[PDB]
């Protein structure tokens, strides 16, 4: 099923099967729209990990990563899923013939 | 931040290094200017850690000799309330001595309590 | 629905949707006007992250991402939105026929 | 420094992680060579923080037992006048014991008062 | 309203509606009159943030992001805002003919 | 076993069988399949190491390896098996003969 | 109003207005006199920011931008009151003409 | 009045009026005259502030610019009246033509 | 003996000995086989020393290499065999006597 | 007056005035004269601040600009004066005829 490996290449439940399909419509290869929802999963971060990157509490201190970082993976993801999508599609060079007629 | 995020820190820091508890809660209740004793039980997955580099002090008299040692942590999920005072005490059967929670600070966050942070003596 | 479509393309509840009209009939395509979008909303951080981004009170310590990376990934969505509505709306290169009158 | 800055700071810190109390105040009053005690109550959103990691002392006698811990801080805007003196109190009901605001650091600009600085007992 | 459409496109309540009148007057895009009006109001930040940018006093610490990085974001937003409106304007390249009159 | 080698060749406990066929049949050649096996493991780790990657809890430290350095690891791991599938397809330059006709 | 224009575009009332006036006879243009001024304005910072700009007294701890900071936000600011007022003066390229004479 | 110009030109009470209609009398353009006045305060530093730029005493810090960065600042100030005298006098490039008798 | 060669060359106990005899008939020259092995070898990283590089745990602070420096020695190793394998085949330039037959 | 002038184009009370007047008969040019006394007075920084540039006693913390930063400054006045007397010296391109001898 190709939403299942969609969303086995998004990690999973941040979307909805909704989503996922209007992103599968969007383009044929099913990697541009995977990159797509990874641009799109890029935007969801600001919630998921707010620009609070680091804190301590009592006696307790935790550093996630900055936001930065996260979309800047996710970018990278979708460019890597970009790139694999144009090496699925880009043919190599030619060389062809040409004809006119005369009289 | 976020109260989520709290929640899934104490969550994770928890089950890095879980432990398995039967806390045992004896809470006086004044009855005719005297105490009359409840004993209860409760289980919690806790994670418990250092928190104090402390030396082990001996009492020893009349009474009887023990030796408590006031370094070690506690960190507890919401899931189960909490409360520790001059006439309720809560304590579990830890194996390298007995354990006392001696004070719980509650880690709230706008009002809503996600987690308990905690200090236990070990009473040998 | 294209305002739910741009809705998507940004966080949902920052804004009123009356606006996001003004944003959608400003622009044919919606990438632009969720570009657009993007922008104005890294025009809010100077309030929330310019005012205070990392702050202690007693034992407690909490840090955020500086006003410079939040806008960073601000622009980045932003012109990556831009990219993605240039590159729909580009085409490649083309060979033509030329032909003039004589007699 | 301006005024409007720490205005604004003291305003954001306490709205990131507010609770509202009801500080009860006893003000004793000398009245021929004893007090007279004038109970009165106010309201103030406070944000309450851990400034020490201090320990529980427990003080049992004859007279009773309470358990006090002077870990927590406290910050409140400049709405409300306080003052604790040794014959002024101020003290409210957090549900994990009572808090005591033993001292008020005032925290002033050009003459100019923005807000108190505070430090509590928990009575357990 | 053109007025309200700048207000939103430069953060509010810094200015006053005249002003405003006066930036819109300046230039009839919109977008130059909200890059100007950046400008300007990136020169308020010596008064809404001053040079000091972090304070400690008794127990609390804050760490405001200084004024070059606020004035360098308020550039970075004036000149987008500049882009914009000359994406807005111009044409692209184009040949054409020329004819001289000869006998 | 083509699956055993893959497996192999990638970390082994991690996935399911099923996904990992579906790897081997898209891709002709066993590192291709194994190149973008990484790559989807490299998905995997904005929540390990995204949400926190070192905590203090009491006097205990823990520090791990940022988000950054694990899908940069990661990657070069996919780059490299990429670059062993060209090299085992690849083949060096040639000098053929030409054959038109004539009469 | 020229005047009130200057008060606006230098920061409201650090210096007397007969000066500003000043200003405004040396150079016909209202943003060449900003720029001017703006220059006039850095030239104080020395008395402020150069002898202290971060002390700690007691506990108290106060930090300011240095002095090359501040110095460089207002030489920034003069540099792009120049930039405006060449571009409202500058002219485009254009073709013209030529005429000589002959019998 | 130049006296006063220059004054303001420059910040005030550290040179007496005669160093100063003396730089008058040697460069007729006053920001000439400016610019050689700032060079000159700039050497006034290793007194006003001394090398020493942080001391510490008892519970009282105080950290002031160091020596270089004044004079660099005074340098860059002398720089931009140098370049404002050289806008003031210079114009641009023209055409000419000769013309030589002949037989 | 083959396989004691390359289980010298790579460090051994990591892997058993059925598939060093695979990489050993992957590629006849053993240097190959052993950089095959190195770059196979580095994947292990991942659970030998895992993302969590240092700790301090009570009076115990032990900081071990990252893995990103671990495998990058590995990716070293590697391509240090590849180099020797490379010199092993290596020739050197030639220039030979191009004939044909003619009448 | 010359030594007048020199002492204040020097920092003044660190040379005896036989120094002074031995610089004047130097050079004729009384900014040589000052670059070359600028030499010679960073000349003494190696006993002032070689053996010591930042020290702490008890609870008092002194620090000063390191050796590199003091000779740096006192080098950049010597090639400033240096560089204002060879532009006073220096003239711009000409045009000149040539005329030789014929019968």
């Amino acid at each position: 099923e190709k939403l299942r490996l969609l969303l086995n290449d998004k990690d999973k439940k941040s979307f909805t099967d909704e989503e996922l399909n209007l992103f599968l419509e969007e383009a044929d290869c099913i990697y541009c729209a995977a990159s797509q929802g990874w641009i799109l999963k890029s935007l969801q971060y600001e919630n998921t990990v707010g620009e609070m990157y680091e804190y301590k509490v009592g006696q307790e201190t935790y550093k996630s990563s900055s936001i930065k970082d996260l979309v800047s993976v996710a970018y990278q993801n979708a460019d890597k899923f970009k790139d694999m999508c144009t090496n699925k599609k880009e043919k190599g060079s030619f060389m062809l013939g040409i004809s006119t007629e005369f009289e | 931040i976020n109260i989520d995020r709290r929640r899934k820190d104490i969550i994770r820091t928890i089950n890095i290094n879980p432990t398995n508890i039967t806390i045992t809660s004896i809470k006086k209740t004044e009855i005719d200017g005297a105490f009359e004793e409840t004993e209860t039980e409760i289980k919690c997955v806790v994670r418990i850690f250092n928190e104090k580099t402390a030396e082990k002090q001996i009492s020893s008299e009349k009474q009887g000799t023990f030796s408590s040692i006031r370094t070690y942590g506690m960190l507890v999920s919401n899931d189960v309330i909490l409360e520790v005072n001059s006439r309720d005490s809560l304590e579990f059967e830890c194996i390298y001595g007995r354990m006392k929670i001696v004070n719980i600070y509650p880690q709230i966050v706008k009002g809503e309590l996600c987690g308990y942070q905690c200090s236990l003596e070990r009473i040998d």
